């Protein structure tokens, strides 16, 4: 579903990578693909703790490729910490072997609830918008809004939103003109890395004449 | 104390380079172990710590260690891309031709992610660049593979058998074709790939060409 | 002078090429580079006019190359119209042999006369300009405004102008920020092509706090 | 009448589909000439406009008409990087080996200018891939300068001379190290480049890379 989104994005980042990353801060997703044939061990570390087992799934997709994928249990997914990472094969071989942090992978969803809405005054539009749903740390999330424009003119302004803020005023624009707006989300640093969201779902406005 | 050695392969871990020699200065195992049979440099290697790499190699780390899994510290830095723990590594004496239980070296491994400065330096140590891992696979089979050129370049340039084949019959040309690497495909017919070897399935790179749908490479390959 | 600064931005896009431009549009200059040692001529022939010559001015530059250069006379730079080109060797040999047209390779001089302003109310900045100086078709000029921030921030804002407005209002900003503004500039579509200008000089601002 | 040709050829340079159809049919010559010998098909080659190209050829063009100073209507064509110009241009017969005053072959302006598939399309239409201008430069020698890996190995593979030499005995290699492309002399080098080859003044791609101040060249010829 949303999920195949996030996994396809990275997938093309880092090809034959063991890609872990986190949606809401609550879980840790990690997975990879490979050609065609329980042959994996997935087992973890986590800050001082007993080296666990981690119950790894397997389905194919695109051309015949199989995707592996752990999801570490809600218990074992506290960020700020070192957290190792073995894929082993039922051999004893070697697969994969990685040190990450929960923090530095996060990959929101994209906010939700846009509403555009004209001012009083002609060629300024108010917008606002929800973080992304059933996620933490609201205040530390920043956004960056894209207005759009009809007949081939593309992006025509880019705004950066400080962190915390779901509220965005927009004006130089043109005067009887459909304008579409979409914001996506990113969480700020130092405490956090990652990537911007998926734009949100757009909103448009006819502007009136001036 | 055994407690001083997993605190330091914590600490390695967590790159602290002031815990790692407060460690050591009492007196730590800098060889300890953890289950794995990973010492502190190979932590120190995986995450990319230069500073807790010489630290350790300078207090008498065993720079060609080996986990159960087979692989080593100069593993590690060669296929997560840290071309100056590959360096002193390997002037510290690291094996640079040790294979894991893939078989697979560190020119493998290098090949493979695409890390071509290191690819370079593996092979100016002297790295065997037709290493064949337990699949067969040499670095230009995984270069090929993956897409890249410079890597395919250098490896042809000091010595790689073009027409190697793996474990099924397939040559570097196969698994470029497989994967629409033209300008590959291209410099490995160039070096004088066999266009009409086939695997072990009877398939040349160019009825893999039809297979994978690509107009291109078999214009190119006939 | 502002000249070499234009040409080296057209030279890295067609390297071997002749490359034409205008810079307010009342005159035009053709120019190609080459390796070392009147051994070429330049004719060129417009819209039902005899063909005639334009003198060549060779100077050196970069590492040996000589760079030849006809600077069209301010009566032979009519726009909107074919005018084609020709430079062949002293034995008759070609050299290079194109079709233009002036207004399709216009590169404006930087907007100037930068005024960032604070607004009443916190957060907003009041930003005017100038068009490029002793340029012509100024209501046919379009801008974009570039919005930086200090401590490693970069660019956090993005905002096109309309054409023939030297005014732009941003809000969304941070306060006790170091805000820094730049303006440049380019001919709107479909009358006239070309590139964007180099970015103005800047102008900077403390935003209060809030 | 010639006035007559004057504006059809006047259609043609601005791009005037219909302007030229009317002209023609009111008897135009299609085959008219300004003062440089040019006829409406050199112009419109020069401008891209393929519609006024078919039909000039359609209504009885010269396909191989010359100018003054030696260029054909396929030299235009190939220089700019028109591929459906230079398809229909070839198929109506046109000359793929003409050469210039330059003494250069449309092989020669694709090869120079970066147009990969018209090198290509010039190929297969049976072009002198060895062919050299007033210079002794190859397609391969104003490829190889001009940093065009990819008609490198096109050319390469279609049998390029690698150790052609100019008028000032300058190789490829030469060429390439001199304008800093790595990946075309680790290509050149493995098509079988002489790297001791020296040019009329006694200097190798080496003593280029040198004077040039590249190490990564310099480590690379040896
Ligand atoms: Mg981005
Ligand atoms: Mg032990
Ligand atoms: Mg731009
Ligand atoms: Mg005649």
């Amino acid at each position: 579903p949303k999920f195949e989104s996030k996994a396809a994005l990275l997938a093309a980042r880092g090809p034959e990578e063991l890609l872990c990353f986190t949606e809401r801060l609550e879980d840790l997703v990690c997975f990879w693909e490979e050609a065609a044939s329980g042959q994996y061990s997935f087992s973890y570390q986590l800050e001082d703790e007993p080296w666990k087992l981690c119950r790894l799934h397997q389905a194919p997709t695109a051309r015949g490729a199989v995707r592996f994928w752990c999801s570490l249990p809600t218990a074992d997914t506290s960020s700020f910490v070192p957290l190792e990472l073995r894929v082993t094969a039922a051999s004893g071989a070697p697969r994969y072997h990685r040190v990450i942090h929960i923090n530095e992978v996060v990959l929101l969803d994209a906010p939700v609830g846009l509403v555009a809405r004209l001012a009083d005054e002609s060629g300024h539009v108010v917008l606002r918008w929800l973080p992304p749903p059933e996620t933490p740390m609201t205040s530390h999330i920043r956004y960056e809004v894209d207005v759009s424009a009809g007949q081939g003119a593309g992006s025509v302004q880019r705004v950066e939103i400080l962190e915390g803020r779901t509220e965005c005023v927009l004006s130089n624009l043109r005067g009887r003109t459909r304008y579409t707006f979409a914001v996506r989300a990113r969480m700020a640093e130092p405490s956090f890395g990652g990537f911007w969201s998926a734009w949100s779902e757009p909103v448009s406005l006819l502007t009136p004449s001036d | 104390h055994s407690d001083l050695g997993k605190k330091l392969l914590k600490a390695a871990r967590a790159g602290q380079d002031d815990e790692v020699r407060i460690l050591m200065a009492n007196g730590a195992d800098v060889n300890a172990t953890d289950i794995w049979d990973a010492t502190p440099l190979h932590l120190a290697a995986l995450i990319g710590h230069l500073e807790i790499v010489e630290v350790l190699l300078k207090n008498g780390a065993d720079v060609n260690a080996s986990d159960i899994t087979g692989t080593t510290p100069l593993h590690l830095a060669a296929t997560m891309g840290h071309k100056e723990i590959v360096e002193v590594l390997l002037k510290y004496g690291a094996d640079v031709n040790a294979y894991d239980l893939n078989g697979a070296t560190p020119l493998h491994l290098a090949a493979r992610m695409g890390h071509a400065e290191i690819v370079a330096v593996l092979l100016e140590y002297g790295a065997d660049v037709n290493a064949q891992d337990a699949a067969g696979m040499t670095p230009l089979h995984l270069a090929a593979a993956n897409g890249h050129d410079e890597i395919v370049l250098i490896l042809l340039l000091k010595g790689a058998d073009v027409n190697a084949k793996d474990a099924a019959g397939m040559t570097p040309l196969h698994l470029a074709a497989a994967n629409g690497h033209k300008r590959i495909v291209l410099v490995l017919i160039l070096a004088g790939a066999d266009v009409n070897a086939q695997d072990k399935f009877g398939k040349t790179a160019f009825d893999i060409s039809i297979d994978n749908g690509n107009e291109d490479l078999a214009k190119i390959l006939q």
